């Protein structure tokens, strides 16, 4: 598990 | 967690092709979270390529991104003097890890261009301060030069500082300033000041005589 | 549309300082807002960012504790909690998930020096004319010719640091009556020299 990836595009 | 960018430096002639590689220690996010940037000295970076292969708006088609997973490539075709810059990759990983690669300098090469040389005596108002700065400029040359100072024929070893402009975006040439610092006493002691600019084995010489 | 950093200045080690990032022509919250720095002659280093998708603030592992990112109604801010010599750098803010839009950068100088305005001396051969900009701190100075109207044939060399800790550079221009305009923003100083041949 990881913190939600924070870059969307 | 590391992007290994290779090589550190690369050269092409005008109209040549450059390859720059970026290798991730593990897979980047979604196998494609990798961007490419161009940076010229004194300027902020500019985005070239995002999502490994998408060209940013306004970017020339000669910039191409490729790869997926751990191995990414930027190529530059039809290299121009304007492409002389440092290029960086920047990636994204699960866990919100966003490293830059360490950068690749691109040097755009060509036929030697011989410098012209100018020398500037210190302004009247400098002498009064107790310290004097003599400036020598090597104009519009390629590739690199070395500079020598002679004062009344004696080669100077200390008090010299050099500074070089980045490659000219139109013609790839450099300019160089060489500054000799002396005390007012040392300056007012001597007559003939000489700047010698060496490109390869060939020297161009410029001089002045104090008081003229 | 633009981003602009502010707050770069000379500070002694351990003196906290805050940089601000201001956006023009779009909303502070529309896009990812990042802080990146670049030590003199070195590579780009990511510090942290505020996500437009999660709303969250993230830091590079190395930067945790050394920097605090926060926002006001009008700025994204970067506090350097206890600056060291090693924090001397240009700090950039950037908008977009791909660092799409960058500011010009703001320079942080961490050292024991006191600010000093440059002396400006005319350069003329015993045609190309110039100005020597000698003995300032911190960087930068800006040099223009004829108040920004003369750009063709202008070469402004990179600064060099002398033993004193003071910076120097020259600017030269080629023509067939020319004035160099030197600004030292740190001290709000403006110097003009009209350079005459001979
Ligand atoms: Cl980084």
């Amino acid at each position: 598990i990881f913190e939600k990836f924070g870059k969307g595009g | 967690q590391v992007l290994t960018q290779t090589p550190s430096s690369v050269s092409a002639a005008v109209g040549g092709t450059v390859t720059i590689n970026c290798q991730a220690s593990q897979s980047v996010y979604n196998n494609n979270w990798l961007g490419w940037y161009q940076q010229k000295p004194g300027q902020p970076p500019k985005l070239l390529i995002y999502k490994a292969s998408t060209l940013a708006s306004g970017v020339p088609s000669r910039f191409r991104g490729s790869g997926s997973g751990t191995q990414f490539t930027l190529t530059i075709s039809d290299v121009q003097c304007d492409d002389a810059a440092t290029y960086y990759c920047a990636g994204g990983y699960n866990g919100n890890i966003f490293p830059f690669g360490g950068g690749t300098e691109v040097v755009v090469t060509g036929d030697p261009v011989a410098p012209t040389v100018l020398i500037f005596p210190p302004a009247a108002d400098q002498v009064a301060t107790g310290t004097v700065t003599i400036v020598c400029v090597a104009n519009k040359y390629f590739p690199d030069v070395t500079v020598t100072w002679e004062v009344d024929g004696t080669t100077q070893t200390t008090g010299i500082e050099n500074s070089k402009t980045p490659q000219n975006s139109a013609d790839c040439t450099y300019n160089l300033s060489s500054t000799l610092t002396l005390t007012s006493t040392q300056y007012n002691s001597h007559k003939e000041y000489t700047c010698k600019v060496t490109l390869g084995t060939t020297s161009v010489v410029q001089s002045f005589n104090r008081g003229d | 549309q633009s981003v602009e950093e502010s707050g770069g200045r000379l500070v002694t080690p351990g003196t906290p300082l805050t940089l601000t990032c201001t956006v023009s022509g779009f909303s502070l919250t529309s896009y990812d807002m990042s802080w990146v720095r670049q030590a003199p002659g070195k590579g780009l280093e990511y510090i942290g960012f505020i996500s437009s998708t999660t709303g969250g603030t993230y830091y590079a592992s190395w930067a945790k504790g050394r920097f605090t990112i926060s926002k006001t109604s009008t700025t994204v801010d970067l506090k350097i909690t206890s600056p060291t010599t090693e924090d001397t750098a240009t700090y950039f803010c950037a908008a977009g998930s791909w660092y799409n839009m960058w500011g010009p950068g703001t320079l942080v100088t961490v050292s024991s020096g006191q600010p000093k305005a440059p002396s400006v001396f005319p350069l003329a051969p015993c045609m190309t004319l110039g100005c020597l900009v000698k003995g300032y701190l911190p960087e930068p100075v800006t040099v223009t010719w004829n108040s920004g109207t003369l750009t063709n044939g202008v070469r402004t060399f990179p600064s060099v640091r002398q033993s004193s800790g003071l910076y120097s550079l020259s600017s030269v221009v080629s023509v067939t009556p020319v004035t160099c305009n030197v600004a030292h923003p740190a001290t709000n100083t403006k110097v003009d020299k009209t350079v005459a041949p001979s």
